[PDB]
DNA sequence: GCCCTGGAGAATCCCGGTGCCGAGGCCGCTCAATTGGTCGTAGACAGCTCTAGCACCGCTTAAACGCACGTACGCGCTGTCCCCCGCGTTTTAACCGCCAAGGGGATTACTCCCTAGTCTCCAGGCACGTGTCAGATATATACATCCTGTGCA
DNA sequence: TGCACAGGATGTATATATCTGACACGTGCCTGGAGACTAGGGAGTAATCCCCTTGGCGGTTAAAACGCGGGGGACAGCGCGTACGTGCGTTTAAGCGGTGCTAGAGCTGTCTACGACCAATTGAGCGGCCTCGGCACCGGGATTCTCCAGGGC
């Protein structure tokens, strides 16, 4: 059983997205806020690519139920088939 | 005997698989028949957009002084055109990274 | 021992498309799977609104009309007029052939 | 008395490296744990593929980014050169999300 | 003395729902056209789901659990769960009948 | 002789239609076959949808005194739901008008 | 042959709009700015309706024209067919 | 001595009226004659169907709300109650549209 | 002098009578759903192979973390002024009701040509090998840039 | 005394040399695309009907346009304090590379039961057709809300 793994998104690389983002300065309360933010955005995801999963009655999450999932919630990925 | 077999790629003057698209339209569920020129349209019109999208990359490969196209530079192609970034306006590529964009009021004063 | 089932990709035909437009340029597998995707993602849409096409107007073929037609309500503007010119033409030489 | 650049000139450098490079910006290893600790809550015993996680942390990372450039404009809206949770907050709002 | 075509829709099916919910309660013909367009909407949103989950997994059929993992994916939460309920309900029923 | 006809709504006990929701099915382009329990299910699925924006419509009509539905109490009903709200994000109901909400700084300082 | 139509989406009707929206207080640069967005989003759904009444070799635009129109720009609109 | 309200109550009193209501806020004969000069554009002797002219005029509003609610956020951000063009911008912006 | 009541005045709501037109029920009828068999293949299932996912472990070092310091940015406060609101008046054109013409949507009938289906045959395309060169990695260097002190008009 | 270079430190762009593994190309083979037909119905076409879109017209009035105070909100400036950025030393786990094990993904062969299909039958649902009561409307009175002018602390 994993416990209390959103902690490893650090706060340096939140500073990394927000950079990439263009951002210059961050308030010290954003990453709490940014890491429920990826939390819900996983959340959706995960609870999609599992629905897939299991209706094809596997036990693995494969990259084609992840890039379904991206593709259900408008978020189509390309480069993983 | 029959004639010597000659792909309907040839026939449109096409590189895109005519045959294989009329392929996968009858057996994508579309419509219950599928008309002898829509694979050839549509065979025509993918590989006009993957000519464009490859003419654009490959400029981006050469300003890089790279040989190769990578990730990198389709994603610098789709999101310096604007059309092509209209038509992928809701999709990630993957390694793409972004596109090099610092708002002005961030820069130093002079 | 056994060969993997062979699994059908358009990696071929955007490598000619890309020997055509850059003659010495290459591209790397990464690049070249997202081409791919983009190749299915495409065909996925027009071939999606040709069908809704096809059952508003109670018509049971999909035809060059409706593939037209779906790169009219897919496509913006030059990318729309051009695609459209290339399906034309493609589709008068391949009647004219056979 | 030694070397200190001002406070944002880093900053700026940084901003142009990253946007300047590809490579994802979060460890590997305790996304994957995130990632997993999640789909612990939908079904147990479940496995990964590598490429099924490196998917996730694809999108992820693109849609934090895509986010932080929102919240920029967001906070540059309101005349600060400082993001907040309020400027995310507005971001989401606006998309649709909240 | 043209008689007009026949145009099916749900609304005498809505009609009954709502006498089974609010017995003393009617409904105008611009709210009966938005039920009927909303019951249209969310069918085709379960079968296009459907059929590109039994196209996922490479199968000819859309079967009740297709259409219940149609259902997962598409309703939020609590409706969704009421909503698989319903339908499992409602096949074991038939199927105990013939 | 011929048994009795039964429709397949009155053996899942259920108001939609499931022989018009079968033939829907079939007719749409969706798969090559549809099973014998999708259209059941489907339809349960749309009668269940129906009946909770429906109850919640015509609680929306009585608070306002009215015996009749109309796209008002659809809105209200819609928008005041969290879950139906979240189906219907995206879908505009027309002369529904919009939830009463003004922001909480525009209100004068009492 | 019309012209200068948009001028008939007068400052009060405007106003209006912005008070079924909630705002308060309006700049006077708001009408001009809201003019051209109203008229992208006319042309853009306008243009995909007359695409689909051209398809069906009509000449007449009909509302199911604008209503497929409107939901593939992802705006569904109910109550209309 | 004439009887005046404040500056505000009056856009409050009216707030309150116009979200009671779900009237149609633009006048129909300038909106129709906008239809058909943008139509005009597109296809010469077009006819719309009147239902169709209201179809695009309750699309129209109901767009022209959404994005004033989003403006009027993004000016409470910047610590006003006026909707300025740049919140409107912005609002689009962070929507996806410009 | 600043603030709390207290009436005016306006707006909104609540009641009640009118009247109409649309919801709602009813009646033919027809066409689509149900019944009842037939069949052939999609899929369920069992068995088997072997891919890759999980687990671990040691090591190296890149990254995270914690801390100190200062500075520049957020934010509150003040003042001005101008621009937007509220409102009374005048003007405009929306709206409504009605009439009339005919363009074209919608339907019907028919006929043919275009597409599905089949079968045969072979070549295009896929998996698999393989070698070399484009790019990744130091590595040293030549800038290009930032920052503070300093000299000076 | 506040402003522009000097130069020093720092970082980054840029040849240059090594090296390697991924890309590109060649080979074998097999399965799916082409060629050559036939059958039948989807749709292209013509004729016809009627409906519903457009165009007009005149009267009424709601609403738009306009102008005019005036207040309050936008915005600029200023000060202050704290919280974030930079940099430095310490810690810690990520990454990497190997080894090992087996769960389960993926394929294959059987076979059956489930769905398509088809023909006959009939009632559920649709259009049409009234018809009355729910709602719109109108007017009038009660209630609430806003606001400022003066009384009082």
């Amino acid at each position: 059983v994993l416990r209390d793994n959103i902690q490893g998104i650090t706060k340096p690389a939140i500073r990394r997205l927000a950079r990439r983002g263009g951002v210059k300065r961050i308030s010290g309360l954003i990453y709490e806020e940014t890491r429920g933010v990826l939390k819900v955005f996983l959340e959706n995801v995960i609870r999609d690519a599992v629905t897939y999963t299991e209706h094809a009655k596997r036990k693995t999450v494969t990259a084609m139920d992840v890039v379904y999932a991206l593709k259900r919630q408008g978020r189509t990925l390309y480069g993983f088939g | 005997t029959r004639a010597k077999a000659k792909t309907r790629s040839s026939r449109a003057g096409l590189q895109f698989p005519v045959g294989r698209v009329h392929r996968l339209l009858r057996k994508g569920n579309y419509a219950e028949r599928v008309g002898a020129g829509a694979p050839v349209y549509l065979a025509a019109v993918l590989e006009y957009l993957t000519a464009e999208i490859l003419e654009l990359a490959g400029n981006a490969a050469r300003d890089n002084k790279k040989t190769r196209i990578i990730p990198r530079h389709l994603q610098l192609a789709v999101r310096n055109d604007e059309e092509l970034n209209k038509l992928l306006g809701r999709v990630t590529i993957a390694q793409g990274g972004v596109l090099p964009n610092i708002q002005s009021v961030l820069l130093p004063k002079k | 021992k056994r060969r993997k089932t062979r699994k059908e990709s358009y990696a071929i035909y955007v490598y000619k498309v890309l020997k055509q437009v850059h003659p010495d340029t290459g591209i790397s597998s990464k690049a070249m799977s997202i081409m791919n995707s983009f190749v299915n993602d495409v065909f996925e849409r027009i071939a999606g609104e040709a069908s809704r096409l096809a059952h508003y107007n109670k018509r049971s073929t999909i035809t060059s009309r409706e593939i037209q037609t779906a790169v009219r309500l897919l496509l913006p503007g030059e990318l729309a007029k051009h695609a459209v010119s290339e399906g034309t033409k493609a589709v008068t030489k391949y009647t004219s052939a056979k | 008395k030694p070397h200190r650049y001002r406070p944002g000139t880093v900053a700026l450098r940084e901003i142009r490296r990253y946007q300047k490079s590809t490579e994802l910006l979060i460890r590997k290893l305790p996304f994957q744990r995130l990632v997993r600790e999640i789909a612990q809550d939908f079904k147990t015993d479940l496995r990964f593929q590598s490429s099924a996680v490196m998917a996730l942390q694809e999108a992820s990372e693109a849609y934090l980014v895509a986010l932080f450039e929102d919240t920029n404009l967001c906070a540059i809206h309101a005349k600060r050169v400082t993001i907040m949770p309020k400027d995310i907050q507005l971001a989401r709002r606006i998309r649709g999300e909240r």
